[PDB]
């Protein structure tokens, strides 16, 4: 819904061929692909959040972020 | 370049930052990308196992058991 | 039984997530607007990020003798 | 090795008892059971001091470990 | 009960890297600690009910663990 | 012939450390 769906499809293309030759999408498949980057981004903007208020602020920042990664254990 | 900008605001909005500052545009991408290139590489095996040609809807699905918390 | 049709495929998704219509339908553009803040009002409250953090230590310091004697 | 070993023995009998009344626990098993938890809240621990820091604190508080865990994703 | 100790946590806790604590630090400890173990036991009693097994094994154990 | 290099006994609580990866 939210995010952009032309430069969200353009990177994807990118990628895919930036280690495997031929392949394609059967495009049912990236329909999910918005809907789970977009969730996964704000299930990651509670959580960034989180910190950049843990830290007492509320602009939030870099370090907040790289820092709750790096807990949920990615990286 | 490569996603749109004031989308990710929303975004951020969506989850309830309540002010950014400029540095986090680039850092996000950059995480975007990280997230994405796992959970692919997770999903393109789930097409090698069933031989499949271009990639299905289905296996994404599975290949998304994972950071599910 | 139920209903309806899909759309089950983007809304097992969401689950997954936690991801809701929580506001979805009242996003006028604060985001665009003052979302962000400057290098100023950044290295600010990357000030009082400082002074702050270091008494906490303390009136658990100074409240770090009543509970040993 | 890092906690004498007579609690939890103590303590987890306590909750074994609290889940299948009549589950007895055998010699070695709960063993394991320590060497667990210690990896885990070591691996906390550490992970606790980063809240602190990240507030640029030191003597942690359950401010950093209530958090550390809705992160993880244990709430609570 | 929970009647385990400060000077277990305090090793703990450098061991850990931590440089300093504060008091509150310990009995939250004992309080998370408890979630660990009811949560993990919990799931390690299962494939012990579920192997039908009488006194609990160890290798059930890291099944628990292998989980999170 | 050799090796097939390795000792330990109950060293089933190296494998435990390493799930939890420490030292």
């Amino acid at each position: 819904l939210l995010i952009r769906k032309l430069p969200f499809q353009r990177l994807v293309r990118e990628i895919a061929q930036d280690f495997k030759t031929d392949l394609r999408f059967q495009s049912s498949a990236v329909m999910a692909l918005q809907e789970a980057s977009e969730a996964y981004l704000v299930g990651l903007f509670e959580d960034t959040n989180l910190c950049a208020i843990h830290a007492k602020r509320v602009t939030i920042m870099p370090k907040d972020i790289q820092l709750a990664r790096r807990i949920r254990g990615e990286r | 370049q490569g996603i749109t900008k004031p989308a990710i605001r929303r975004l951020a909005r969506r989850g309830g930052v309540k002010r950014i500052s400029g540095l986090i545009y680039e850092e996000t991408r950059g995480v975007l990308k990280v997230f994405l290139e796992n959970v692919i590489r997770d999903a393109v095996t789930y097409t090698e196992h069933a031989k499949r040609k271009t990639v299905t809807a289905m296996d994404v699905v599975y290949a998304l058991k994972r950071q599910g918390r | 039984d139920e209903g309806e049709p899909q759309e089950e495929m983007s809304k097992h998704i969401r689950e997954i997530f936690g991801y809701d219509r929580k506001k979805y339908k009242d996003e006028s553009d604060y985001a665009l607007r003052y979302m962000e803040s400057s290098w100023k009002e950044q290295q600010k409250e990357e000030a009082k990020s400082l002074r702050l953090g270091m008494q906490e230590d303390l009136e658990e310091m100074r409240r770090e003798e009543e509970e040993m004697q």
